[PDB]
RNA sequence: CACGGACCAAGGAGUCUAACGUCUAUGCGAGUGUUUGGGUGUAAAACCCAUACGCGUAAUGAAAGUGAACGUAGGUUGGGGCCUCGCAAGAGGUGCACAAUCGACCGAUCCUGAUGUCUUCGGAUGGAUUUGAGUAAGAGCAUAGCUGUUGGGACCCGAAAG
RNA sequence: GUCGAAUUUGGGUAUAGGGGCGAAAGACUAAUCGAACCAUCUAGUAGCUGGUUCCUGCCGAAGUUUCCCUCAGGAUAGCAGAAGCUCGUAUCAGUUUUAUGAGGUAAAGCGAAUGAUUAGAGGUUCCGGGGUCGAAAUGACCUUGACCUAUUCUCAAACUUUAAAUAUGUAAGAAGUCCUUGUUACUUAAUUGAACGUGGACAUUUGAAUGAAGAGCUUUUAGUGGGCCAUUUUUGGUAAGCAGAACUGGCGAUGCGGGAUGAACCGAACGUAGAGUUAAGGUGCCGGAAUACACGCUCAUCAGACACCACAAAAGGUGUUAG
RNA sequence: GUGAUUUCUGCCCAGUGCUCUGAAUGUCAAAGUGAAGAAAUUCAACCAAGCGCGGGUAAACGGCGGGAGUAACUAUGACU
RNA sequence: UUGACAUUGUGAAGAGACAUAGUUUC
RNA sequence: GAAGACAUUGUCAGGUGGGGAGUUUGGCUGGGGCGGCACAUCUGUUAAACGAUAACGCAGAUGUCCUAAGGGGGGCUCAUGGAGAACAGAAAUCUCCAGUAGAACAAAAGGGUAAAAGCCCCCUUGAUUUUGAUUUUCAGUGUGAAUACAAACCAUGAAAGUGUGGCCUAUCGAUCCUUUAGUCCCUCGGAAUUUGAGGCUAGAGGUGCCAGAAAAGUUACCACAGGGAUAACUGGCUUGUGGCAGUCAAGCGUUCAUAGCGACAUUGCUUUUUGAUUCUUCGAUGUCGGCUCUUCCUAUCAUACCGAAGCAGAAUUCGGUAA
RNA sequence: GGUUGCGGCCAUAUCUACCAGAAAGCACCGUUUCCCGUCCGAUCAACUGUAGUUAAGCUGGUAAGAGCCUGACCGAGUAGUGUAGUGGGUGACCAUACGCGAAACUCAGGUGCUGCAAUCU
């Protein structure tokens, strides 16, 4: 008993009824797998400027 | 049975470009990138470590990383309906500067200038593009020129 | 006989339970039963009170030591120092508890 | 394949915690003791009647096993683990592969 | 040129229950839930109620255990609405919900190991591409309904068998 | 067939269901036997077969992905409904343009590499073999081989320097561009850089086209998970109304006009109706509509007559036509 | 098991079975023995029948070869 | 089927140990 | 009288035990079975120049091998060919020239590589330690394999550097359980010490039907739920094979291609061969042959009339109208 | 302009055969005590810059040179291809409509450009 083995027919329709999302995207995206090297300093380089706007509100 | 490994099906991708074999030239170490770059991204068949997977051959993404050896770019790759978000470790040998913002930078900078130029002398700029417009009248002499008649040529073999 | 995301359960539900199913439809009946008892049991029981003079007691475990609750009964101790004997003390609506 | 039988490499014990000299050699498992929770559900749950009561594996494949080297630091006596690749046969005896020898006789 | 069905009446198949997901309505709200039981009655109703208990208000570890503010309970970007100026268009101020991003807080893991000590107990403090169904001015508890989930004869009728 | 005995036969009596009884057939054990009958467990289980009861309104599928003792079944994703929710000129796009990439198919090529392949021509042997001269020769001369040089005819899914068309990644700004100069434990020889910032300057021709019954977002759940067909690309097969892929469009789920007929072709997609005009297809009669106009061709003792489509070939004619 | 009479009933005990006045230092249970251990326990020795070894057995189940050559034509092959 | 334990008692001879008095075991 | 603490019996232990019980006895598949593995994979092609993409498609390969064939460093240049040197020959060893790789790099194949990635030498264990992120396959789960960083500790080199196994694309494995390594850390719940046991972190023992059951046959004595998702039989597409008929004309035929024939080629037709397919029928359309009986086709065996002949006559052969 | 050291693009730089090259540079070149490496001071190491030379390297020029590079209505709007028809044709295939558009070929032109630093009649 054989049957079909495999086939695309109509797969697109069906990927844009809802219809293929652009990638959306962000102001700020993840720093996800950034060198974390960088990204300790980063850290504190920002933990710095904070306080020194903080401060220029004394 | 099938077969379906990672560099499968990519004789002629990472192949080399005739009489262009070797050492690659030392300007694709000296190049420089800063995330937020756009690079295009192709392999150096030459260059197996770092290699992008032959889905991102011919694709454009952005530098999200800098390491010291690579840059890490994230590329859009869409599967079903959607798009999802891909983060690629390669080695500059694999990567180039993208021109495909050239025409931006270079237009920008320049559409800053006419509109000081305009500004300050008093308005009237116009600086978005236009698409090709059609043609304009125009009168064609026939000084030097008069018309060739031509007509179609009888059936012949040559053989 | 799995699909979606549900919890996982766990209903006892595998051996012939329909035989064991107690309807409590007589919950009035037996309130009612249960008063006509004791209206009963007061008649009967002449002056005295439906129930036993019950003892403090501090409850057992961490859990509820802080509370202090009704015993069994008295104590041989107990009855002693308030001046009578067991015997006599289980007539006079007292419990008492040699344990 | 043949691995020497010592191997400068890192040590993981607090008072070494650096590549020292470590002893190579081959682990075999270990004997099975009764009273492992294992063994001990086991024969209960064999006792009495209803025969085997527990599955018995019999389609077996593999004709070789991943090799396991104990490594042992002659200083802070502390020991690793360290899997080989599969192969068929295994020694960590000497004889190293020799320059450009004729084949004998 | 597959099956059922000559005809007609009458019967004839997604149900109820335990425990659930989402959504919605209603009561109350850091709580909530009178109905095991007691009280009471015009008597299985309606009306009333003490102590507990259950879920929620804390998390994280296999565990012993420990346990949620550097700060206007943080910074940044967007943000309805409101506020101020303006005739208006607009500008600025504030910005709940929600979203994105970078931090801080609690537990686990790893590291650091102060003042001290029944000299091996103690574990302050500052940290780390680690990790949690967490904190960060609570949202739950209950009843009820549609739909959906699992156990049940389980939409109805049907084995050869044991 | 046998008919005086291993004969026929009444009644009584024994053997009972994994049991009996068997001159043995799996026979017989009350029309029941390769395990009797009765009741109960029991409404046994069923991925299988059948059926599943009122109307109208709106929306509207799948036969694909991945895993499964999986292949007539599930789970997972997709497609579908519902509920909405946060916002709104806003952001959006099965499209174009512009700019900038990727690619090795079609074609092409072979007096370019690899591999095939037809033919000569001229070379080269102390050196592959024959043969004449020879005592031989690293001798001479013919001879046929290979090899070399410049030519020559022909080829490639798993060959190629070149290399399309169609298809395909990214960009076309306020999340932008420029000036000033703060933060750090990173990084530099270095206040050097890198990343994040403060303060300042320029508004809708602010940075192509076209469109936008708006855009974004959340939960949850049905059916489905046999598909099939046509144009084009295309594998296996002599071939198939055969078997298998690619992209789109359809049929399935869909009536209506045409193709006489017909799931899929052509036209065209449906609320109840009037008037008009058309499609595809027709207009001698059947049959609504010119036995219309116009130039040719064709005469068949088996003429011909409209796509899909319901078949005809090599070959041949001093029939006729035009060249 | 075979199946009146008559006649005959060959060779094979390696295998599977069956069977035995066999042998024995190979294997091998519970109890019992010994050693270690604080004990739980661990290890050892001894050790029944059986198994293994040795013998019997086909009117037990069953079995009962292949390749070359060779005689005065050829063929055949007693013979190797 | 084979072993051990229990049913299981009494003598005698012979082996076996505290290591060549008899409690004990074959 | 016999027999005698032995038999017997009771309880555990080993042997034996189809007499009996219960159960099992893969999947894909041009039906099923035998086969093969398209069942987990790799290279090239099919594949239609991004990616994806099927068939029991095509040509191959995988369950390994390596202490160096891993790591670092220096030096060097390979296949082949020419011309040269006692014994020495086609092939021994020595030299020079030419040499884009025509070699070599475990292995299939593709890619890659020349002061190297090949060959020779020198030093070595980075094939190590911790725990995340990422790419392919994808559900954006797991597993395999791989990439780029962080934090250690080392190797090498004068150094920049390079090194987290093998130049790249394959070379493999859940839960439970056992076992080992780890810290000397948690628990054993009335309190302790010590054995024992149990937890936590990371490995090994393996599932190849490779997301991972523990598994022999027979049924013609057979049984059930289904299937026209599926074979055997009519019928349908096909026409390789079978059968039948042509075109060309080298030959056959004393001479002479075509009276009668006809090679090498090549165009067809037929549907009483056989295959190929699997559309219809498995809640039934009862096989083969014969008997009987009707009707039809023509590719005509006889009978009517003809044209040919290597037709003298007789006989025959070829052809036409003819069923 | 030459030359050298370090280079970028990596043949317009390569290949074959000739010839020309002042000045400096580079080179060839002399040596073997010392570090160092070899079967061999050929390479590699050191020492002299003295003793010698433009022969070679190097650089440049020549050639109806081989190769390579560039261009063209040279071939060719050809081959191929996206879209269209109830177009032709038994078929194999082929025309046409709206677009995109090669490769070979042929001919012409060319044969390194250039950055940093030091040096030179
Ligand atoms: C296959 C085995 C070990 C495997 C590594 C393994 O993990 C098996 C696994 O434990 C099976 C379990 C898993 C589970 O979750 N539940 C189960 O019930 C079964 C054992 O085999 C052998 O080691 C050798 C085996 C050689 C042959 C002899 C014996 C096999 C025994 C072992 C079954
Ligand atoms: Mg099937
Ligand atoms: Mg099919
Ligand atoms: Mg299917
Ligand atoms: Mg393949
Ligand atoms: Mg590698
Ligand atoms: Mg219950
Ligand atoms: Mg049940
Ligand atoms: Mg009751
Ligand atoms: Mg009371
Ligand atoms: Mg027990
Ligand atoms: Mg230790
Ligand atoms: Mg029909
Ligand atoms: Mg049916
Ligand atoms: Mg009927
Ligand atoms: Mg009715
Ligand atoms: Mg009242
Ligand atoms: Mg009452
Ligand atoms: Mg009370
Ligand atoms: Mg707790
Ligand atoms: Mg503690
Ligand atoms: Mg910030
Ligand atoms: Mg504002
Ligand atoms: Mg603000
Ligand atoms: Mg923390
Ligand atoms: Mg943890
Ligand atoms: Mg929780
Ligand atoms: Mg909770
Ligand atoms: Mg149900
Ligand atoms: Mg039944
Ligand atoms: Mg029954
Ligand atoms: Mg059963
Ligand atoms: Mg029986
Ligand atoms: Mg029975
Ligand atoms: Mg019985
Ligand atoms: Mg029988
Ligand atoms: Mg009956
Ligand atoms: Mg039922
Ligand atoms: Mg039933
Ligand atoms: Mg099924
Ligand atoms: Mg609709
Ligand atoms: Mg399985
Ligand atoms: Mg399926
Ligand atoms: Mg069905
Ligand atoms: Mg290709
Ligand atoms: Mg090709
Ligand atoms: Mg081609
Ligand atoms: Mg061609
Ligand atoms: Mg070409
Ligand atoms: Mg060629
Ligand atoms: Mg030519
Ligand atoms: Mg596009
Ligand atoms: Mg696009
Ligand atoms: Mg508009
Ligand atoms: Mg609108
Ligand atoms: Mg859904
Ligand atoms: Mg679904
Ligand atoms: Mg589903
Ligand atoms: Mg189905
Ligand atoms: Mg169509
Ligand atoms: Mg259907
Ligand atoms: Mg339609
Ligand atoms: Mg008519
Ligand atoms: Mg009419
Ligand atoms: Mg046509
Ligand atoms: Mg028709
Ligand atoms: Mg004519
Ligand atoms: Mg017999
Ligand atoms: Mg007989
Ligand atoms: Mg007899
Ligand atoms: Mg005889
Ligand atoms: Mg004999
Ligand atoms: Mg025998
Ligand atoms: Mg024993
Ligand atoms: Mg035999
Ligand atoms: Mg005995
Ligand atoms: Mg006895
Ligand atoms: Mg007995
Ligand atoms: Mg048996
Ligand atoms: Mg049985
Ligand atoms: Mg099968
Ligand atoms: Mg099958
Ligand atoms: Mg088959
Ligand atoms: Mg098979
Ligand atoms: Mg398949
Ligand atoms: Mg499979
Ligand atoms: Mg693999
Ligand atoms: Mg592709
Ligand atoms: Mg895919
Ligand atoms: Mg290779
Ligand atoms: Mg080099
Ligand atoms: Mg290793
Ligand atoms: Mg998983
Ligand atoms: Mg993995
Ligand atoms: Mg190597
Ligand atoms: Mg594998
Ligand atoms: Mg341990
Ligand atoms: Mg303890
Ligand atoms: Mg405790
Ligand atoms: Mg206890
Ligand atoms: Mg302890
Ligand atoms: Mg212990
Ligand atoms: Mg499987
Ligand atoms: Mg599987
Ligand atoms: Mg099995
Ligand atoms: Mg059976
Ligand atoms: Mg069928
Ligand atoms: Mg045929
Ligand atoms: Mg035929
Ligand atoms: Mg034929
Ligand atoms: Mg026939
Ligand atoms: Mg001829
Ligand atoms: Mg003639
Ligand atoms: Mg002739
Ligand atoms: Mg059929
Ligand atoms: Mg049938
Ligand atoms: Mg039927
Ligand atoms: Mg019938
Ligand atoms: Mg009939
Ligand atoms: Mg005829
Ligand atoms: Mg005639
Ligand atoms: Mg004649
Ligand atoms: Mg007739
Ligand atoms: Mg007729
Ligand atoms: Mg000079
Ligand atoms: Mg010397
Ligand atoms: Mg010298
Ligand atoms: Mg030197
Ligand atoms: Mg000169
Ligand atoms: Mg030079
Ligand atoms: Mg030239
Ligand atoms: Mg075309
Ligand atoms: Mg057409």
């Amino acid at each position: 008993a054989k049957s079909k083995n495999h086939t695309a027919h109509n797969q697109t329709r069906k990927a844009h009824r809802n219809g293929i999302k652009k990638p959306k995207t962000y102001k700020y995206p993840s720093l996800k797998g950034v060198d974390p090297k960088f990204r300790r300093n980063h850290k504190h380089a920002l933990h710095g400027t904070a306080k020194a706007l903080a401060a220029a509100k004394k | 049975g099938k077969s379906h490994g990672y560099r499968s099906r990519t004789r002629y991708m990472f192949q080399r470009d005739f009489r262009k074999h070797g050492a690659v030239h030392l300007s694709t170490y000296l190049k420089v990138y800063k995330v937020g770059d756009i690079v295009d991204i192709k392999a150096n068949g030459s260059i197996q470590k770092g290699m992008p997977h032959k889905f991102y051959q011919g694709k454009t993404g952005v530098v999200y990383n800098v390491t010291k050896s690579s840059v890490g770019v994230i590329i859009n790759k869409m599967v079903g309906n959607r798009y999802l978000e891909k983060r690629l470790n390669l080695r500059v040998e694999h990567i180039k500067h993208s021109k495909c913002r050239q025409e931006f930078l270079e237009r920008v900078k320049a559409n800053a200038a006419k509109r000081a130029e305009a500004k300050a002398q008093g308005v009237a700029v116009q600086l978005k593009r236009q698409p090709a417009q059609p043609r304009e009248s125009r009168i064609v002499s026939t000084e030097g020129n008069v018309p060739q008649t031509l007509a179609p040529v009888p059936y012949e073999t040559f053989i | 006989a799995i699909s979606k995301n549900l919890p996982i359960l766990k209903n006892h539900f595998r051996k012939h339970w329909q035989e064991r199913v107690k309807v409590h439809f007589d919950q009035a009946g037996k309130k009612v039963s249960r008063r006509n008892a004791r209206a009963t049991r007061a008649a009967k029981i002449a002056p005295r009170p439906l129930d036993l003079l019950r003892p403090v007691v501090r409850a057992p475990t961490v859990k509820y030591n802080r509370k202090v609750r009704a015993g069994r009964g008295f104590t041989l101790a107990e009855v002693k120092a308030a001046g009578l004997t067991a015997a006599y003390a289980r007539t006079i609506g007292i419990a008492v508890d040699h344990r | 394949v043949n691995v020497p039988k010592t191997r400068k490499t890192y040590c993981k014990g607090k008072t070494c915690r650096k590549h020292t000299q470590h002893k190579v050699t081959q682990y075999k498992a270990g004997k099975a003791s009764l009273f492992a929770q294992g063994k001990r559900r086991y024969d209960r749950k064999q006792s009495g009647f209803g025969g085997q009561t527990k599955p018995v594996f019999h389609k077996k494949a593999k004709t070789t096993k991943k090799v396991v080297l104990r490594l042992e630091c002659v200083k802070c006596k502390t020991r690793a683990q360290l899997t080989l690749k599969r192969c068929k046969h295994f020694e960590l005896g000497g004889e190293k592969k020799q320059k450009g020898q004729a084949l004998q006789f």
